[PDB]
RNA sequence: GUAUGUCUAAAUGCUCUUAUUUACUAACAAAAU
């Protein structure tokens, strides 16, 4: 219980919270912080930190004077300001999210704009149009370094992960696309479950690859594109029906 | 309800007008109403 | 130096070159030759990079193989360049890891 | 024959905004700043316009 | 080939470029009249 | 020459007196990325973060919405959920192309569903026609986990698959359980027939691939 | 209205220092900043040298306003003399020089340019510590 | 950053022979510059028709060549070149070498001189 | 401080038993004079803060021994406004009715700030606090922007 | 005036050879006593 759980935060301390790019090019250019001149790197690389949030979620300097949004960097494992962030540290609770639910249409639980069109590899803060509380996940064999698991077993890893970051509506891994699919009930868990495994490893610390878990390349945590196949698409449909009756009775 | 508009004084350094990047702008005629085009009324020397 | 290939393998680019692969690890898989035996590789990333390369050279062949003139004997040289490639690629994913 | 008009200089217009603000400062470390904020500017621009090298 | 002649000009107005043009510059602000 | 803010009630804030500033063409609007002038208001002096215009006036006036909270500005509804009860009584397609979305958003047509929706006439009588209208433990036998979950808490780590329809309560305590159990939709310890013919279905289902 | 602060050089100083290994998303408005400020480094630069401190002079202190990202510093200042009085230092200053030129055998004059094209201008925080400032260009009086 | 530029920037440390050394030594790794037929401009002097689908490229019609050095010279210390070109309509390598010994050049399997 | 240049005498009397609390303050200022790579804007920002704050004391301490403790002659106060030790816009300020905590001068230039005002500083923890019950939440800022001023006001 | 365009999934040190260059570029310009 996040609130008597602990005030403290301090996840990644403001010695080492990250060095700035890494080296694709020959030189570096000062304006885009980018490096130029060549590109061969395949430039995703793993996470140093992670949000263990029992432990780290607490009390802010933001929570004292009312803040809607939640910390990026705390969601991601490495917030320095930690309790005199301005910006929320926890897991976000349904009463948070039914509080910032008038602005949640134009920007995420993070307060920054939601596009009107959606990124072509669907990479980033989901559209304003097209509400969404479903996560692609992906790279799966690279975010576990190639490593020859059970489906089932990774399925249950994802499911561990992701539980702790929101409230499942559903899971779905995938043999044959080499994926996992995420439904959340709030569009704003969604999104910090994204901002928090985007980059993330999947490994344990009981598994043979912990200490070269850095080197790979991190899970591809992305937006759902819906599923094709019908009965889904039927569920989906039964849902946006039940919604507009909400709607409806809401305004009678 | 009413509602104070003010304009910030922005930085000096910083674009004034940050909001414009020379964007090309296809714009509709929206001709709505029609225009009546009205007129009145050898082939092989012209 | 015309022609820009000259200007590439200029001595001040390949310096350059040579001290962002010491300083980083930039190297440019694409601008060295791959080497024709592999298990003289070590390193993984390397190894990786070195699939891609190939994975890639195989797709540009595919590319060109099917142009109009088909009959032409080009083609199907290439059909067994493409084939080399094929194995090459094969061979890139040895079992050691 | 100069402008009647023009009172405003470029400085009083700077100060009369809250971005600048104003010290006394030794003039070989204005000098020194100067050749450091106009590098800055120089690369900065260079950098923007592509041209790295 | 694609050395080619005309049909029409053009006139499309988008959004100002707030360049300091050379000639724009300030000049012959007074303008004369005539006696009457 | 400028139109003015169509900024909501809700959206705006609770107030009698706010201050916010215009920034023309401040930012290019979400929908259209075109300049406008973006106005900002801090909703009550001191509760944090600013409330800035996400689109262009025009946009706003075309999809009738709030220019910060992107809902009707009417019934205050994502323009979707509108759009598709006015469409269940046609709904707008926003061209996600560079050109052509300034194109759409020059056009001054009230895109769909907007005109309905202004209008005291025609909103109504869209409300009226709606209103018509109107009137451990495995677990067996589709709905959402959030809802499971909370079943489970009413009745003091829970894995459910749906292709499966196979629910692993794990509460990793047998007093939870213990306490669960005598509390108190097949729920065994770690029309019968029907049901279990259609659960071993299910698994085959989910078994094959 | 109300007159500016006056701040402390040490404050300026630092914003200065801040602004040199500049490469974050922190500083993105700076980095705008410092490209807008071009327009108004001439007329730095300009000012700079006209507070040029005269040959009598050991070290000018002079006004200076700066933007707070750290973008452009000008010397505020212009600089005024007492003609009459400004003349006549001048020629002191000239009488200082011939009476240099009888005595050296010598002249070391400077290089060109002073400082290295590799090495970065020393900050002036390397030279505020050191000792004082060598005696400037005046004349023997009686 | 212009053509007639003097002086190319070096790095602070730059010992140029121990540069060229490194060069060299990742001249051998390096994909061009450790290759034949490099590139060249040439217009044809010969003005032949290209064997396969007779194609007259006319004589002065500039191509971008493949300029390689045979190994066995001409004579002794004068060396001969193959000069490689494509027809323009179907793309056939046609080619030529510069046998100096009558100030002229000789067909290479390519195409035939008229 | 700034550079002696023989312009001004070395120093009057006094100067002797003060320089060595003010040399305390050269040190610290140096500290915060440099590349603190802060790699998050917050953090810059405290530095700045830090740096301002240190500006202040110096004067407070000059302040406070020549006006309230009244331990140093005028000649050698006067010396050292002339000095950059001393800031004497903001002595003068101290010295005014209702300006005696003051953070700094910039804190209450009502021309630099966007709301025609003075910073929230300046507003005594009691009123922002009293406002703060009133409507629900707890008290609602820290520090200003311009430099470290938690409850900067003469209360 | 050193053109251009498509194409891109995310072994180690060692030394020895030089009074040179398989050098490349031609957009630039073109006369006699
Ligand atoms: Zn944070
Ligand atoms: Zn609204
Ligand atoms: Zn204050
Ligand atoms: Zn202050
Ligand atoms: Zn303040």
């Amino acid at each position: 219980s996040w609130r008597d759980k602990s005030a403290k935060v301090q996840v990644k301390e403001s010695e080492l919270p990250s060095s700035i790019p890494a080296q694709t090019g020959l030189t570096f250019n000062i304006w885009y912080n980018k490096w130029s001149q060549g590109f061969a790197g395949n430039t995703r690389f793993v996470s140093p930190f992670a949000l263990q949030p029992q432990l780290h979620s607490g009390k802010t300097r933001g929570d004292n004077d009312g803040q809607l949004f939640f910390c990026l960097f705390f969601a991601k494992g490495m917030c320095c300001l930690g309790p005199k962030c301005e910006y929320l540290h926890h897991i976000p609770d349904e009463e948070d999210i039914g509080k910032l639910a008038l602005r949640t249409e134009a920007l995420d639980c993070f307060g920054r704009e939601k596009f009107a069109d959606y990124r072509e590899d669907m990479g980033g803060i989901g559209s304003f149009r097209k509400k969404n509380k479903t996560l692609y996940v992906g790279g799966i064999d690279g975010a576990l370094n190639s490593k020859h698991l059970k489906p089932a077993q990774i399925e249950s890893r994802i499911r561990f992960v992701f539980s702790r970051l929101g409230d499942i509506d559903r899971i779905r891994y995938v043999e044959s696309k080499n994926c996992g699919f995420v439904k959340f009930k709030y569009q704003a868990n969604a999104e910090f479950a994204k901002e928090a495994m985007s980059n993330q490893t999947l490994l344990l610390p009981s598994d043979k690859e912990w200490d070269d878990r850095r080197e790979g390349t991190g899970l591809l945590v992305k937006w759902a594109n819906e599923d094709p196949d019908p009965a889904a698409q039927k569920r989906l449909q039964e849902e946006l029906k039940l919604e507009s009756l909400n709607m409806m009775v809401h305004l009678i | 309800h009413h509602i104070e508009v003010v304009s910030k004084q922005m930085d000096p350094l910083l674009p004034r007008f940050v909001g414009k990047k020379a964007r090309k702008v296809v714009a509709p005629t929206e001709n709505d109403e029609v225009v009546p085009v009205l007129h009145m009324d050898d082939p092989n020397e012209w | 130096m015309s022609r820009n290939v000259d200007k590439a393998n200029s001595v001040l680019v390949r310096f350059q070159e040579q001290q962002a692969e010491s300083a980083g690890g930039y190297k440019d898989y694409s601008r060295y030759q791959r080497p024709r035996n592999v298990s003289k590789v070590k390193s993984i990333k390397e190894a990786n990079e070195w699939k891609r390369q190939v994975s890639k050279e195989i797709k540009q062949k595919s590319t060109r193989i099917y142009d109009p003139s088909l009959n032409e004997m080009q083609i199907a040289e290439l059909n067994d360049e493409l084939n080399n490639l094929f194995k090459e690629w094969k061979r890139w994913q040895w079992h050691i890891d | 024959l100069p402008t009647n008009h023009n009172k405003t200089k470029l400085l009083k217009s700077l100060k009369n905004t809250k971005y600048f603000q104003q010290t006394t400062i030794d003039w070989v470390e204005a000098g020194l700043q100067l050749c450091r904020q106009g590098h800055n500017m120089l690369n900065l621009l260079i950098h923007r316009k592509g041209l790295t090298y | 080939p694609q050395l080619e002649a005309r049909s029409g000009a053009k006139a499309a107005a988008y959004t100002p470029t707030g360049i300091e043009h050379a000639r724009l510059l300030p000049g012959h602000t007074t303008l004369k009249y005539r006696k009457f | 020459n400028e139109p003015p803010p169509n900024i909501c009630e809700q959206c705006l804030g609770d107030e009698a007196n706010i201050r916010m500033t215009k920034i023309p063409q401040g930012s290019e609007c979400k929908i259209c990325t075109l300049p406008f002038t973006l106005y900002h208001f801090k909703t009550s002096k001191r509760s944090n973060n600013i409330i800035k215009t996400l689109i262009c006036v025009r946009c706003a006036t075309q999809r009738n919405i709030c220019q910060c909270c992107m809902l009707d500005s009417r019934w205050h509804i994502p323009i979707q959920l509108r759009d598709h009860l006015i469409s269940l009584v046609v709904m707008t397609e926003e061209a996600k192309n560079d050109m052509m979305k300034r194109f759409l958003s020059l056009k001054n047509v009230k895109l769909g569903g907007a005109q309905i929706t202004s209008d005291p006439s025609e909103a109504d009588n869209i409300v009226d026609k709606l209103k018509n209208i109107l009137l451990s433990f495995f677990l067996y036998n589709s709905i959402p986990e959030w809802k499971i979950t909370d079943t489970v808490s009413q009745l003091l780590s829970l894995i459910v698959n749906h292709k499966a329809k196979c629910g692993g309560l794990r509460f990793q305590s047998s007093e939870l359980g213990e306490r669960f159990v005598s509390k108190i939709f097949i729920i065994p310890w770690s029309t019968a027939e029907n049901i279990k013919l259609s659960l071993s279905l299910n698994k085959l289902i989910q078994l094959e691939l | 209205y109300t007159p500016k602060a006056e701040m402390p050089p040490e404050h300026l100083r630092k914003i200065i220092n801040t602004h040199s290994d500049m490469a974050s998303k922190m500083y993105n408005t700076d980095k705008k900043a410092f490209l807008g400020a071009l327009k108004y480094l001439p007329h730095a630069i300009l000012k700079l040298l006209e507070n040029m401190p005269h040959p009598w002079e050991q070290a000018k202190e002079v006004k200076v306003l700066y933007h707070t990202s750290g973008a452009i510093t000008f010397v505020n200042e212009t600089p005024r003399v007492i003609e009459p009085v400004y003349t006549a230092q001048w020629s002191a200053t000239w009488i200082a020089m011939r009476r240099e030129k009888r005595d050296r055998t010598h002249f070391k004059r400077m290089r060109f340019p002073p400082f290295d094209d590799d090495e970065p201008p020393l900050s002036y925080e390397q030279h505020i510590e050191n000792i004082e400032p060598l005696d400037p260009i005046n004349l023997p009086l009686d | 950053s212009e053509r007639k530029a003097i002086n190319k920037y070096y790095p602070p440390d730059y010992n140029p022979l121990e540069a060229e050394k490194l060069s060299r030594k990742m001249a051998k790794k390096l994909k061009t510059m450790n290759k034949s037929h490099a590139s060249i401009r040439l217009m044809t002097p010969f003005s032949m028709r290209c064997l396969e689908c007779n194609e007259y490229i006319p004589k002065s019609r500039k191509f971008n060549g493949k300029k390689e050095l045979l190994k066995e010279k001409y004579l002794d210390s004068i060396k001969i070149y193959r000069l490689t070109i494509s027809c323009p309509r179907c793309a056939n390598s046609i080619a030529f070498r510069t046998d100096p010994g009558n100030s002229d050049y000789v067909m290479e399997v390519g195409g035939v001189r008229n | 401080p700034r550079i002696k240049t023989r312009r001004s005498k070395p120093a009057p009397d006094g100067f002797e038993k003060i320089k060595p609390t003010l040399t305390d303050f050269e040190i610290q200022l140096r500290d915060a004079q440099k590349d603190k790579s802060s790699k998050l804007a917050a953090k810059s920002n405290e530095q700045l803060w830090e740096i301002m704050q240190l500006h202040h004391q110096r004067s407070r301490y000059i302040y406070t021994l020549y006006y309230k403790r009244k331990a140093i002659s005028k000649d050698l106060y006067d010396w050292l406004i002339k000095e950059k030790y001393a800031d004497k816009l903001l002595i003068a300020k101290w010295r005014k009715t209702g300006y005696e905590k003051l953070c700094c001068l910039r804190c209450i230039q009502k021309n630099e700030t966007n709301n025609g005002s003075t910073c929230i500083c300046r507003v005594p923890r009691a009123q922002l606090e009293e406002e703060a019950r009133k409507k629900g939440t707890q008290v609602s800022f820290h520090q200003c922007v311009h430099c470290g001023c938690r409850g900067c006001a003469s209360t």
